[PDB]
């Protein structure tokens, strides 16, 4: 797509912790299988949206639980996930008071944030606080994005859910399927018509070391078991000290990032294009691999749009996977 | 099982100027101090696999992909292949004008699948540590930073380490990189002296830099500027449509042509 | 004693809240602001027990059915909000003339523990007073939505006609059994279980027809693929390809040395196959060596970070003290400080900013001079750097503001 | 889509079958060629009403001389009214393609 | 038969665990507590919370009733029609098919319990695009005359594995079933 995207992103996690988690359609039972690709969900989303946020809630006994804060970086997610293997999972979920806290805090944050919940959600029979039908009317009226992948069956109130959050809902065969699903829920999602499009104030912080072997330092603890921080990073809005750089101003709301965090995710905005598969010979005076200089041994070859040279199939997963840009069209 | 792939920076301009300065170390000693790391890793175990990879001004060429010598056979050949490739290359030669500062993104990118493919060959039972050595002589073209950091980001989740040699100038882009991957940045001091440094900080592997204490890391400057007036920002406007640094608040954004939402 | 409650509240946070309620002590009792100021601007709370509670999803009678083996369980809740009767009867029982000793004394009786005879366990009074509500809503109270939707005409339609019909014989006046009667009542209650939920949950043509409606619908080709897409054509994307790196001195001479060095280097690498180039390699290798090592070149006289390490355990509580206390100050003074919000309660919350500004730093000043005397090291100079920039931001407002007098 | 059913051009009202309609106008092929009843089964798959009345009309397009009248005899009411609805579909289908004279009183009772 | 099996489910401990699982909704022969109970196993499905209605294969509840895209997914024909309330119209009217017109008595009781069956069994593909799970839940049904009765568009897909299957064994099956018809099938994939 060259369409907009919602590229700072407060995403939010609500996983099931239901009676239904600990059924055994997966290998291993439910909960194990999604918490594991959860585990791969932080990971994929922090190596490609830098900026943005996770929060996770387990859903248990009719009740929710935060059980991580909204925060940007992995270390936190995945250790409480690696803390949530040895849950209990006991009683029926309830999708209204979980949904009520993200929906109020993200109902004044600044209205750039594309703020989007992702619910994990395998059981059937949900307990209602208010009435169903006006709690959607109401997250439709407010300003949020929220995506259900299903587990075992198709309810039309995900589908309802999914189309007026803004969402998208989807129900699961494998684990390949699923993988397929979270890492569809990895990308910047488009934005509606309704989003608004500000302009967020930004700080770009130096690295400062000990000036010149700490002649007329700042000796500092940190801020958020700390040792004695020589150097670092700045906040030039607070003038504090941080020790990671993507980290959002804690005594300021400044929103902090380093020169490679922006462009960590420019391929979105200059996207790829497709490549022209065609099995066949056909044609081929340019037998080598214009990606790694080797032989085409298979009946795949893969042309480009614009410059139109030749790559095989290994070049075809590198370059649409991870090195994002076509090698001819640098050139 | 391990992976050195060395790129060496031949820009026919800078190597030209530098046989021209009549100084001790040309590019005969460059590519030759090339082929003694190579022969010297594919020496340290016999499961080691080696590419030589030459950055010219308009195209990335590969140099590597009885016993005369007394050399190991398989040593002396490639040894041979290379030579004769690199005499092919860079002594018979074309010219343009608007293009001819030298090129990293293109060649690290072919490194970079080379790779994978190198590791769809690898079975099961074993497993491959990978690097890109990057011998860099020139300068580098600021025009082609879009594509430069998305073969580090390719780097960064392909967990190949990148290592650099400077000879001449600093380099920030590279250094960046170097800095990202996990890898290793050193600017030589002397040139003649080239060779063993690929022998003792650069030829050492990833089970190797943990062991080996080697020269301290500098600091990496995130430097960052405009699109506007390209000068050192502290504190800079950037749109959430195009994604772009702007310096100073503007009502109508360049970069994108967006109507702003003005508040 | 302040305020009956308030003196609860920053009391119940000081008693707590180990790191809390030693910030409220180093910044209240410290004489630097006043506790109404430190409780009013710190709301940090939760909205209510769950933000809402449990609704009587369904067998609220049959959840932990009649066996435990305003505010209670889930089960005394929903029965609470599901069935107002048994609210009412619950103001009334209570109130008047018994307690919950007499009456927990009244329900170890039969039908709930000496096991008589009521067609099940202790929920079984509480359905038959759902089907009560249920023949209330059937017989004495109506329903609501009955318009196009719940058509009179439908009803009509259906039971036939009040004179003999050719199938009649529906619903007979005799025949009415023991266990066939039971089985029917408890199909009411459970239907009514049902209904009750709906209410408690509140906080025929309608049904198939409206759901019919929801699979028609042009929603799709209702408005475009993926309604209104802004389309992000960059302009001058040249700023993302050389991107925030600085302008590096780039300054590659005259057309003529492109000339001079495409013939040298075209005439220098003419040369191949030496065999030995090694004598100034040796050269090189007794060369290359000494770099590597720490004696001669390419060391810096780096990696040494000398460090403080003299009084650890204390001065890091002292530190930790400092800087929570320090880090509550300026949260409040940067969280209001940012936009300027030009009118006059913003300015005077500023003005009790500076006063809290000013006494902070001489609550600093008065740490540092009780802690620093005691062994000669430990430079807390960094808390006075924040405090000092805080102490700029004000003078530089102020300033500011009087400019834009 | 635009079947020939041996005298008529037939609109397909949506425009969404599966191949066995091309097999349902054989099974009614021998329905009209004889006058003389006739009993059918198609499934509840195709458009109930909408396959009992799409060939029929195709008949009576080809050679409507024979057929004044049709009664329908559906059993609950509200099928009376579906069905009447479903004819209405097919009748603005009709005019969509053709122009605006469709003369033709559908009625319940 | 239906009121003493939904008795014996109760004396017996199954059905608080089948309310465990969905919320049923038994039939009556009043003609308002019929309606009301169908209300509520309509809102019941889109509440969300699963739905369970259990009714008579002779009555009114499978006369109007028209298989819903998602109001019914899995039509559990219980027994086979067969009544236990026949005077002697059944027995008169069986003496006249035998007499003047020739069909015998074990082919018309047959063909009539296999009509209502396959009556409030046979409207499930409301629209091509809809999966339907129709179970039948007892042995008779496999007996050859009895199968030989249901309609043709049933018996295509009656597979000799699926003929007289376990209750288990037919639970996986619906699993399979559901699992395999949950996927996009789009309109591409008929034309
Ligand atoms: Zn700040
Ligand atoms: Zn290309
Ligand atoms: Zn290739
Ligand atoms: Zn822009």
């Amino acid at each position: 797509g060259q369409v907009r995207l919602g590229m700072m992103r407060h995403l939010y996690v609500v996983v099931d912790g239901s009676r239904t988690m600990e059924d055994q359609d997966l290998k291993p039972n439910r909960l194990t299988c999604t918490l594991k690709l959860l585990e791969y969900f932080v990971e994929e989303y922090f190596d490609q949206n830098p900026i943005s946020q996770i929060g996770i809630i387990v859903t248990k006994s009719k009740r929710a639980e935060k059980l991580t804060e909204l925060s940007g970086n992995p270390r936190k997610h995945i250790t409480s996930l690696k803390k949530a293997v040895d849950m209990t999972c006991h009683g029926e979920p309830s999708l209204y008071n979980s949904l009520s806290i993200a929906m109020q805090t993200l109902k004044h944050m600044p209205g750039h944030t594309s703020r989007e919940v992702l619910i994990i959600f395998s059981s059937l029979t949900t307990c209602d606080p208010s009435n169903i039908y006006d709690l959607i009317k109401t997250l439709k009226a407010a300003k949020i994005r929220v995506s259900v992948i299903g587990l075992s069956a198709e309810v039309r109130v995900c589908t309802v859910l999914a189309r007026e959050t803004g969402g998208t809902y989807h129900v699961i065969l494998d684990e390949s399927h699923y993988k397929e699903l979270l890492t569809h829920h990895v990308s910047p999602p488009p934005a509606s018509s309704s989003s608004e499009c500000s302009l967020i104030r930004m700080g770009f912080p130096q690295h400062t070391i000990a000036s010149l072997s700490d002649q007329d330092a700042k000796p500092s603890f940190s801020m958020a078991e700390p040792g004695l921080t020589l150097g670092g990073y700045f906040c030039p809005q607070c003038r504090a000290k941080y020790c990671e750089l993507p980290v959002e101003c804690k005594i300021c709301g400044l929103t902090l990032v380093s020169a490679p965090h922006l462009a960590r995710s420019y391929h979105h905005l200059f996207p790829l294009d497709a490549f022209q598969e065609i099995p066949l010979e056909e044609y081929n005076g340019e037998r080598f691999c214009y990606g790694c200089q080797g032989e085409l041994k298979d009946q795949h070859v893969y042309v480009c749009a614009v410059c139109q040279n030749v790559f095989c199939v290994d070049c075809d997963v590198f370059v649409h996977d991870s090195l994002h840009c076509c090698p001819g069209c640098i050139h | 099982l391990n992976l050195l792939v060395i790129v060496v920076d031949a820009n026919p301009i800078w190597w030209g100027k530098q046989a021209l300065k009549e100084s001790q170390f040309t590019l005969s000693k460059c590519i030759d101090a090339v082929m003694v790391l190579g022969n010297s890793h594919l020496f340290m175990n016999r499961s080691n696999k080696l590419a030589v990879i030459a950055s010219h001004i308009q195209e990335s060429r590969f140099l590597y992909p009885g016993s005369k010598d007394g050399k190991y056979e398989l040593l002396t050949s490639a040894n041979e292949v290379i030579v004769e490739e690199i005499k092919d290359l860079m002594t018979k030669s074309d010219i343009k004008g608007q293009h001819t500062e030298t090129l990293l993104a293109g060649s690290l990118a072919k490194a970079l699948c080379y790779i994978h493919r190198m590791n769809k060959e690898v079975k099961d039972n074993q497993e491959m540590k990978s690097r890109i050595l990057v011998i860099k002589a020139a300068e580098d073209s600021a025009l082609q930073y879009m594509n430069f950091m998305n073969v580090i980001f390719a780097a960064q989740k392909q967990n190949i380490l990148i290592d650099a040699c400077v000879l001449d100038s600093d380099s920030g882009l590279l250094q960046q990189a170097c800095d990202i991957t996990g890898g290793l940045y050193l600017k030589v001091p002397q040139m003649p002296s080239l060779l063993q440094y690929l022998l003792w900080v650069f030829l050492p592997d990833q089970d190797q830099r943990s062991q080996l204490i080697l020269p301290p890391p500098v600091h990496v400057d995130y430097r960052a500027a405009c699109f506007c007036h390209r000068n050192l920002i502290e504190i800079g406007y950037v749109c959430s449509v195009c994604l772009s640094i702007f310096c100073n608040f503007s009502p109508i954004c360049t970069t994108c042509e967006t109507a702003f939402k003005i508040s | 004693r302040k305020a009956n409650k308030e003196l609860e509240e920053k009391n119940r946070m000081l008693q707590e809240d180990p790191v809390l309620f030693q910030l409220y002590k180093d910044l209240v009792v410290s004489q630097v602001i006043s506790a109404e100021e430190f409780w009013a601007n710190r709301l940090n709370v939760n909205a209510t027990d769950s933000s809402s509670t449990s609704n009587h999803k369904q067998d609220v009678g049959i959840s932990a059915a009649f066996l435990a083996d305003n505010l209670t369980s889930d089960i005394i809740e929903s029965i609470f909000r599901t069935y107002p009767a048994v609210k009412m009867k619950y103001a009334e029982n209570v109130p008047h003339n018994m307690t919950e000793k007499e009456f927990w004394t009244r329900f170890f009786q039969s039908h709930y523990f000496h096991r008589d005879r009521l067609n099940t366990g202790s929920k079984d009074l509480f359905a038959e007073c759902a089907k009560i509500d249920e023949k209330g809503l059937k017989t004495m109270v109506s329903l609501g939505v009955k318009n196009p939707l719940l058509d009179l005409t439908a009803l009509e339609d259906k039971p036939l006609d009040e004179g003999y019909g050719i199938s009649s014989v529906p619903s007979a006046s005799n025949s009415k059994s023991i266990k066939e009667n039971s089985n029917a009542a408890i199909i009411k209650r459970f239907n009514h279980h049902s209904a009750m939920v709906l209410a408690a949950g509140l906080r025929q043509p309608a049904v198939k027809r409206a759901k019919l409606q929801e699979s028609i619908e042009y929603e799709d080709l209702g408005k475009n693929n993926s309604v209104k897409t802004i389309a992000l054509n960059l302009k001058k994307s040249d700023r993302y390809y050389h991107g925030p790196t600085p302008i590096q001195s780039l300054q590659y001479a005259t057309s003529q040395d492109i000339i001079n060095s495409f013939q040298s280097i075209r005439q220098e690498m003419e040369a191949y196959t030496p065999k030995l180039t090694q004598v100034l390699s040796s050269s090189a290798a007794s060369s290359t060596i000494t770099a590597l090592s720490p004696g001669g070149a390419l060391m810096q006289g780096g990696t040494q970070q000398a460090i403080n390490q003299m009084v650890p355990n204390d001065i890091q509580s002292e530190l930790k003290h400092l800087y929570v206390a320090v880090g509550e100050l300026l949260r409040h003074f940067w969280s209001c400080f940012p936009v300027n919000t030009p009118f006059l309660e913003e300015k005077v919350v500023k003005m009790k900013s500076n006063l809290e500004r000013f006494q902070v730093t001489k609550l600093c000043p008065f740490q540092e001079k009780i802690r620093r005397q005691y062994l000669s090291t430990n430079l807390v100079s960094h808390i006075e750097e924040m405090l000092q920039t805080a102490y700029n931001k004000l003078h530089t407002w102020q300033s500011r503001r009087l400019m834009k007098k | 889509m635009k079947l020939n059913v041996d005298g008529l051009l037939v609109y397909f009202p949506y425009d969404y079958i599966y191949p066995e309609q091309f097999s349902y106008m054989r099974e009614l092929k021998r329905t009209l060629d004889a006058k003389g009843h006739g009993v059918l089964e198609m499934p509840s798959g195709t458009g109930k009403t909408v396959s009992l009345l799409a060939l029929i009309m195709a008949y009576q397009r080809a050679y409507p001389l024979e057929v004044t009248k049709l009664i329908y005899c559906s059993r609950t009411v509200p099928e009376i009214e579906k069905v009447i609805e479903e004819l209405r579909k097919l009748l603005n289908f009709y005019e969509k393609q053709e122009g605006e004279k469709l003369p033709f009183l559908g009625l319940a009772l | 038969y239906m009121e003493s099996t939904v008795a014996s489910w109760y004396e017996q401990g199954i059905l608080e665990n089948i309310q465990r699982n969905k919320l049923l909704f038994i039939e009556t022969q009043d003609g308002a507590e019929t309606s009301v109970a169908l209300e509520k196993y309509q809102e019941a499905c889109e509440n969300g919370r699963g739905a369970i209605l259990l009714s008579v294969a002779r009555g009114k509840v499978s006369e109007g009733i028209d298989f819903v895209h998602h109001y019914g997914r899995a039509v559990i024909m219980f027994g086979v029609p067969y009544v236990y309330t026949q005077s002697r119209i059944l027995k008169a009217r069986l003496e006249y098919l035998r007499d003047q017109f020739q069909i015998r008595e074990n082919d018309f009781l047959t063909f009539d319990a296999m009509r209502h069956a396959a009556q409030c069994v046979g409207r499930a593909i409301r629209g091509k695009t809809d999966y339907g799970l129709m179970v039948f839940a007892d042995k008779r049904f496999a007996r050859g005359d009895k199968r030989g009765k249901l309609p043709r568009w049933i018996q295509e897909h009656l597979t000799d594995a699926n003929l007289n299957l376990t209750v288990d064994e037919g639970v996986q099956v619906a699993k399979y079933f559901l699992r395999q018809m949950a996927q996009p099938f789009h309109r591409e994939d008929q034309l």
